[PDB]
């Protein structure tokens, strides 16, 4: 079994880098957020674009959706996270307490909080409804490069140009675990599996490792394609064949196997690195986008 | 941002 993703829609109109890219729970939309500082929304069937929605002072690294599809948050080099009412467009609340560049979002499956990481190296967890910084935890000793929810909330994972991938306990803000590698390369990217027993760690030495987070052990590595600079995301595509997905520094989305670890495909088209992949909630839909040659989203679709 | 890299 190999997937056979075709490009279906090109989406044009960021007038810089696009850096990340969500599919709606719902799977209706999708949002992208770019650093020409606007936020995008598209028909994630008809690539159609919906509206545009702004406020933030600087570029936006990044976007997560509320589990009921209402809401967004986005993190900024503004220092910055802003909620907003997606279907107005409105900024509900503007997220101040970072002391330097917003990085990566998420809401928690509830969402009821938010969890930010930052330039600043601290992770912060943010009551949704009041906007109030709930806690600041003191994750890492570098830049915080991605930030997580587990399935039902009551962990966090985060990542660091430290070398670090730590797990929190969401409720007291407390560390479980420190990830144990013989190496500390930055870790540029992390996600919980949708069961939340493992964790997808990349680090900018190409690597991308599936990790058991009960036993601390690195159970898969992906490899082949390039990761050295950016702070790519990637996924689990669960829709149809069990694949990891993610962009490419070669301007490539890659498909593996997880189980194998085989490249079953590698999507081309985009004229700039891939920074940011998202895999749709339901369907064989990948969306990609692309940094400043290109500033294209590529919605792409596969029979399995 | 996270299209520059750092």
């Amino acid at each position: 079994v190999k997937p056979n993703y075709a490009l279906k829609f090109t989406l044009a109109g960021h007038t810089k880098a696009v850096s990340s890219v969500k599919f709606s729970p719902n799977g209706e939309w999708l949002a992208s957020s770019s650093a020409d500082k606007l936020i995008k929304i598209w028909g994630a069937y008809d690539g159609k674009f919906e509206k545009t929605i702004s406020g933030h002072k600087l570029g936006i690294s990044d976007v997560a959706w509320s589990s009921d599809s209402n809401l967004l948050v986005s993190a900024s080099d503004d220092k910055t996270l802003k909620i907003w009412d997606v279907s107005s467009g409105k900024c509900l609340k503007t997220l101040k307490g970072h002391s330097n560049y917003v990085f990566c979002c998420n809401f928690n499956p509830q969402s009821n909080l938010i969890v930010s990481g930052s330039f600043d190296e601290s992770v912060r967890i943010w009551d949704v409804k009041t906007g109030k910084c709930l806690k600041t935890l003191p994750a890492h000793s570098d830049p915080v490069s991605a930030v997580h929810f587990n399935r039902d909330g009551s962990l966090i994972v985060s990542s660091s140009y430290d070398g670090l991938c730590r797990i929190w306990d969401t409720a007291s803000g407390q560390c479980l675990k420190t990830l144990i590698d013989d190496d500390n390369p930055p870790v540029s990217f992390v996600k919980f599996s949708p069961n939340g027993k493992y964790i997808l760690a990349a680090t900018l030495d190409n690597t991308l490792k599936l990790w058991d987070y009960s036993k601390g052990k690195c159970l898969k590595t992906y490899t082949g394609h390039k990761n050295e600079k950016y702070c790519i995301f990637a996924n689990f595509s669960v829709t149809g064949g069990k694949w990891i997905v993610s962009g490419s520094e070669d301007n490539l989305v890659y498909i593996w196997n997880l189980q194998t670890k085989e490249i079953v495909q590698k999507l081309q088209g985009h004229t700039d690195v891939v920074i940011s992949t998202a895999c749709h909630p339901t369907e064989n839909i990948i969306a990609s986008a692309a940094l400043e040659n290109d500033k294209t989203i590529k919605l792409w679709k596969s029979d399995c | 941002a996270r299209t520059k890299q750092t």
